[PDB]
């Protein structure tokens, strides 16, 4: 009944490019239509389970702890909280972030997620919570913690790097694709982008305190992240 | 611009009174008040006044305030529809449950509760089944579709549809609680059939025809098919079940929503201006209409905080039924969107009055006004004339919803081709006319050049390659496999006879042209088509049927084979009735249609095609004396004894090369008496394998459609449960098989007479008019001795030339018998045993009960309080009178005390005044038989025409008397009655006028 939240983003993201692949031709014979569903389909789910829980996001925005953060895995079958906070932590942060810029990059391509202005406002709150992520610690990708794996949380550089890509993605960017109006475009405070800058340009080169180097570096100087504009470094 | 501040305030208006409340993450809005529940008709309902603002909005484009605002309406509608969707998905395992074996138990939860979309009430302390949700759901999710709107997204989402339809096709079938989920007036924890149910989810299933759910994109697989027999016998239903609200409830507010904008699923329009004028006349009000008479809702007494009403309102309810004016806003969308001006501006006139001010001065609908608990008396001697105040929920969602869609379309923002983009508003147009083509095959070169030397021009089974026939049942087998589904546990439509509507038009597979024969030509399937007279007939009454609706596009195509059994006994000609009807098809006219004789080829230019996208790549003793046994009727005895002793499924190793089963012997002589066509055993190896006619329980709904209670077998005191309700074909099996018993024949000739009296209905419904119950047993019984007295023989030689006679030949005597022609004792007979009684029958018994204290009719009794429980119009009349009036068990007299009822009700209209006592008819009876005999020996007649009736004691001279005349049964009737009066009056007479 377990279900990951990035397993269903790059499942959707699969329907997505199959399905601008099949864009090409015009005459479908009705599959376009369907994997964009899919896509779709599959970002309202994770957009409904993260909507259920409000009161911890407003935890979130106000003591970032492990012990009050968003869960990361839910039922797979009526979208429920599965496993406590004493066996899984469900600290991390990667996962939203590549949840917001893989939004943007839909919505910019063309499509139609979000419905109602509560949904822009809990994306703009999610996208408050995402504004400190350079402070708190966290669980990583691996949601082992760190090498030794004794239940500690740190900091990662994949992490950083992702919220980084998903503050400048969703920077005045319009929710509402082209009918919009001047309502419903989310803000950014610059000050919490550049002090994400400082602390992923100084720890970049390794991966955390305890690792130095890591597979999941990767995709954050890749293609889901591109989050670093420096070429040497890279 | 003043229409641009006009719609301004409209979309403030929805945004504070509806829109406030729109329940984020899953969409649903509360049903008002502190309920904090989800009910799925009253937010479809709700969200009609957000797509109509949505749809305006979307007119004045090329602003980017106006898009977003219209695209905000239109996304928070379809969050609303996916919302409601996946409430829906929720409970697949509940639909396929349901979908075989129809039962309250198995049905989906009408209440659902509020975010995580979970339920919030079991399974049997509410009333979880209500198809008009569902239809209306459904309706509203193509029409939206229809419009642009993209809402059904995912393949199986559209398999779940497709289910869902399926399951909804069985709504005429079926009980409902209705839509104000009470079942009938009293609960009782009882359900009962509906009109709104059957109406509007016949017009679901129009809507939804041919319907592609992914919009102009969409493809092949992504469409929805949907049989027009279930829309038809929808139809049917609502034509022949709508003088009134249902068997129940003489007149329903709600029957609104059937014949007005929600729908649009009726036709004769005179049906509607009717009805329109009924509802008008029975429940309107000063504060709006009543939902129905006698109706204990929100009332100051029944102790609100109960449930399961005891059936003890003869006042409390009446006159002091509460108003709604949902239904005066039904009526204003009504008048704005056909053709009316005038009554729309009347209506809001007098709706405005009663609307009551909120918050910042915005309109706010209440739900209902209630009477006082003061003014309970003035309003009980002086109907609408006391005040009523404000109750239920203020902002009732459905009602101001509704109110806000009919200001808006009569501002003129909005046209009525907007909402319906499906154009429904021309349901009442009259058709002009349809043609049906027909196309005869030989099955062997031999008939078609049979055919060819009588002037017959056809074609062969071969030389058609490009086109195939097959029967109905291959059909039936490729719709079963319609909608499966393996991940969601999903069955596909249940398999289930196909009607004519069904086969006649074309069908493409693997682009391949398939035509098939109409269902009922299969011999194996029963023996009705052996008959030639009786296929002559039902071809009649089936072209009849084709040529009457035809309400699928395109022309229809009837393929009729003509096989070796109908040839003569030479085998060298066709008979007389074949040859006579194809005659008359080569002539232009035959029944009531007008037919072409064609080509198939010509035909399959113009023509109703569809596309199935979705199938795209001692023992030994006993067997040697049954072999070597003569006389085949004895032969079929052995063959039953040996299947019921020791012979269920085992091999009877009658031979040795290969091992047949007794399945397969029993085929055999089932085929090798069909050519001898010899009806002395063709009932016993019926019954053996246990075959039932195709649409019984069609024939049972057909039946029951019309206030009539049926029974099986010969009635003793326990057994024999009467039918009130449909039931499903195993239920209805078991039934007749129980009735039946051991004798297996009673099941097989039940089955024939039941579809003999269900086919007559249609075609002449006036021979069953004043009927009330038809039992199978005695009316077999009556025709019976009718054969023993027509033949002068035995009770068994009449039952034998009874089973010998054809098909056609039952059907003639019980014409026969049902119009009563061809003596006054066995008139008697015949008309106490059908139990015929006049129709102002009821109306003069009621009288009687109400001027009396009660009638005894030699046991038990029946009290005069019943009239007070009880009215003229109910069917619980119907079935207490009859109880109460079958207790003899004589025919003769049965006759005898209707005709004394009846001068007793003749006498009591003379005379103005009170019997207070106990009336007996036996007594009258007995008096008016001994006048008679004192009257016959007083003129000089002898003993041997003063018979005595060996189990009655009446005289055989009296049931041979005429009912009118000098010396006629009624004068004595009469006499006896006025000997009764004076005998119960204080010795003296008050017969005034």
């Amino acid at each position: 009944q377990k279900a990951k939240i990035q397993d269903s983003l790059y499942c959707a993201a699969g329907a997505w490019a199959l399905a601008l692949a099949y864009r090409r031709i015009d005459d479908d014979k009705g599959r376009t239509h369907e994997l964009e569903h899919s896509a779709i389909k599959c970002m309202r789910g994770i957009l409904y389970c993260y909507m259920r829980q409000a009161d911890k996001v407003q935890q979130f925005k106000q003591d970032p702890r492990p012990t009050t953060c968003l869960h990361s895995v839910f039922n797979v079958h009526t979208g429920d909280e599965l496993l406590s906070y004493e066996e899984y932590g469900h600290l991390q942060i990667n996962a939203v972030s590549l949840y917001l810029l893989y939004l943007v990059e839909m919505i910019s391509s063309g499509l139609q997620i979000i419905y109602n202005t509560d949904e822009v406002s809990f994306i703009q709150n999610l996208v408050f919570c995402v504004e400190r992520v350079y402070r708190v610690p966290d669980f990583g990708v691996w949601e082992r913690g760190s090498k030794y794996n004794n239940g500690s949380t740190e900091l990662h550089s994949s992490s950083v790097g992702l919220a980084k890509a998903a503050l400048e993605a969703i920077n005045g960017f319009n929710l509402f694709g082209n009918q919009g109006c001047s309502w419903s475009v989310i803000f950014v405070d610059l000050d919490a982008h550049n002090r994400n800058r400082q602390t992923l340009c100084s720890l970049l080169p390794r991966e955390s305190r305890s690792h130095n180097t890591d597979a999941a570096l990767l995709p954050c100087i890749s293609y889901p992240a591109f989050a670093l504009d420096d070429e040497v470094l890279f | 611009s003043n229409s641009g501040v006009r719609l301004d305030g409209y979309a403030r208006l929805v945004q504070q009174t509806i829109l406030c409340h729109q329940n984020p993450v899953t969409g649903l809005l509360p049903a008002s008040y502190d309920q904090k529940d989800a009910w799925v008709r009253d937010n479809v309902y709700s969200i009609l006044a957000v797509w109509g603002l949505g749809l305006a909005y979307r007119k004045n484009a090329d602003r980017d305030e106006d898009k977003a605002k219209a695209y905000e309406l239109e996304q928070s509608v379809v969050k609303l529809m996916r919302g409601l969707l996946h409430c829906m998905i929720r409970q697949v395992d509940k639909v396929e449950s349901f979908k075989y074996s129809q039962s309250t138990k198995d049905s989906l939860h009408a209440k659902y509760n509020t975010k995580t979309c979970a339920t919030v009430v079991g399974d049997d302390q509410w009333g979880h089944l209500q198809l008009d949700a569902t239809s209306v759901y459904l309706l509203f999710l193509a029409q939206m579709t229809a419009s642009g709107l993209h809402i059904i997204h995912s393949l199986d989402e559209v398999n779940f549809i497709q289910n869902l339809v399926f399951y909804i096709e069985a709504a005429y079938k079926t009980a409902d609680f209705g839509i104000w989920e009470r079942g009938d007036k009293t609960n009782q924890g009882i359900s009962e059939l509906n009109a709104s149910s059957v109406g509007m989810a016949k017009a679901a299933l129009e809507a939804l025809d041919e319907l592609d759910l992914f919009g102009v994109k969409g493809g092949p697989q992504s469409v929805i098919h949907v049989l027009a027999d279930e829309v038809q016998h929808c139809q049917s239903i609502l034509n022949s079940l709508l003088p009134r609200a249902s068997t129940s409830k003489e007149v329903d507010a709600s029957l609104l929503s059937v014949v007005s904008f929600p729908a649009f699923a009726v036709e004769d329009s005179q049906l509607v201006e009717l009805t329109k004028q009924e509802i008008i006349t029975k429940l309107q009000g000063r504060y709006g209409c009543c939902r129905f008479l006698r109706d204990g809702y929100k009332t100051p007494k029944e102790d609100p905080n109960r449930l399961y009403y005891e059936p003890a309102e003869l006042k409390l309810f009446e006159n002091i039924e509460c108003e709604w004016p949902l239904f005066w806003t039904y009526f204003i969308l009504d008048g704005v969107f056909s053709g009316n001006a005038e009554q729309v501006q009347e209506y809001k006139e007098a709706l405005e009055a009663v609307l009551i001010k909120g918050k910042n001065g915005v309109p706010l609908l209440p739900e209902l006004y209630s009477v006082p608990p003061d003014r309970v008396d003035e309003e009980y001697q002086n109907p609408h004339t006391v005040d009523r105040v404000p109750m239920g929920k203020l902002p009732h969602m459905w009602g101001q919803s509704l109110y806000i869609l009919g200001s808006l379309m009569a501002e003129g923002f909005l046209a009525p081709g907007e909402i319906d983009p499906l154009n429904r508003r021309f349901s009442t147009v009259p058709k002009p006319d349809v043609v049906v083509q027909v196309s005869i095959l030989a099955e062997t070169e031999e008939i078609k050049t049979i055919l060819k030397d009588k002037g017959i021009y056809v074609e062969t089974i071969a030389e058609v390659y490009p086109i195939r026939v097959q029967p109905a049942r291959i059909l039936s087998h490729i719709y079963s496999s319609l909608g499966c589904n393996n991940r969601m546990k999903l069955s596909g439509r249940p398999y289930r006879h196909m009607g004519v509507l069904g086969t006649s038009k074309l069908y493409d597979i693997r682009k391949t042209i398939f035509t098939f024969t109409p269902q009922f030509i299969d011999q194996q399937q029963f023996y009705l088509a052996l008959d030639n007279k009786m296929i002559v007939e039902m071809l009649r009454t089936d072209l009849s049927y084709l040529c009457s609706r035809w309400r699928m596009t395109g022309q229809p195509t009837i393929t009729f084979p003509i096989s070796h059994s109908m040839l003569d006994e030479d085998g060298t000609s066709l008979n007389s009735s074949i040859l006579a009807a194809l005659r008359k098809m080569q002539d232009g006219y035959f029944g009531g249609a007008r037919v072409q004789t064609g080509k198939l080829s010509e035909f399959l230019t113009t023509s109703c095609c569809t596309h199935l996208s979705f199938m795209d790549p001692d023992f030994k003793a006993l067997v040697l004396q049954l072999k070597e046994t003569s006389s085949l009727q004895e032969q079929a005895d052995i063959l039953y004894m040996l299947y019921t002793m020791k012979g269920p499924d085992w091999n009877t190793e009658l031979y040795n090369e290969r091992s047949a089963t007794v399945r397969e012997l029993l085929t055999e002589l089932y085929g090798k008496v069909g050519e001898i066509r010899h009806w002395g055993l063709i009932r016993y190896i019926s019954g053996i394998l246990r075959k039932k006619v195709e649409a019984l329980d069609e024939a049972c709904t057909d039946l029951l459609s019309h206030q009539k209670h049926l029974t099986v077998g010969l009635p003793p005191e326990p057994r024999e449960k009467t039918i009130s309700a449909p039931l499903p074909y195993e239920a209805l099996t078991q039934l007749i098989d129980e009735a039946s018993e051991g004798d297996m024949s009673i099941s097989i000739l039940t089955q024939e007479i039941m579809v003999y009296l269900a086919m007559y209905m249609r075609t002449q419904p006036g021979l069953f008019a004043e009927m009330f119950r038809l039992r199978i047993g005695l009316i077999i019984q009556v025709m019976a001795t009718e054969l023993a007295h027509s033949l002068r023989c035995s009770a068994e030689e009449a039952t034998e030339g009874l089973m010998n006679l054809s098909p056609s030949a039952m059907k003639n005597l019980l014409h026969h018998i049902l119009s009563g022609k061809e003596q006054w004792q066995r008139r008697r007979r015949l008309d106490g045993a059908l139990n015929r009684v006049p129709v102002g029958f009821y109306q003069k018994v009621w009288k009687v009960l109400q001027k009396c204290h009660g009638l005894s009719v030699e046991g038990f009794v029946l009290p005069s309080s019943t009239t007070r429980e009880m009215t003229p119009g109910e069917i619980k009349f119907s079935v207490h009178v009859e109880s109460v009036l079958n207790r003899v068990p004589q025919p003769e007299y049965r006759q005898l005390l209707v005709e004394a009822i009846l001068v007793l009700t003749m006498l009591a209209d003379i005379e103005i005044h009170s019997i207070g006592s106990i009336i007996a008819v036996e007594k009258i009876v007995h008096i008016a038989n001994d006048l008679f005999l004192q009257e016959q020996k007083t003129l000089g007649a002898d003993d041997t025409m003063l018979a005595k009736d060996p189990a009655s004691g009446i005289c055989t001279l009296l049931y041979d008397s005429a009912p009118s005349g000098r010396f006629g049964t009624m004068t004595y009737l009469s006499k006896a009655a006025a000997t009764y009066v004076q005998e119960f009056l204080p010795h003296s007479i008050c017969a005034m006028q």
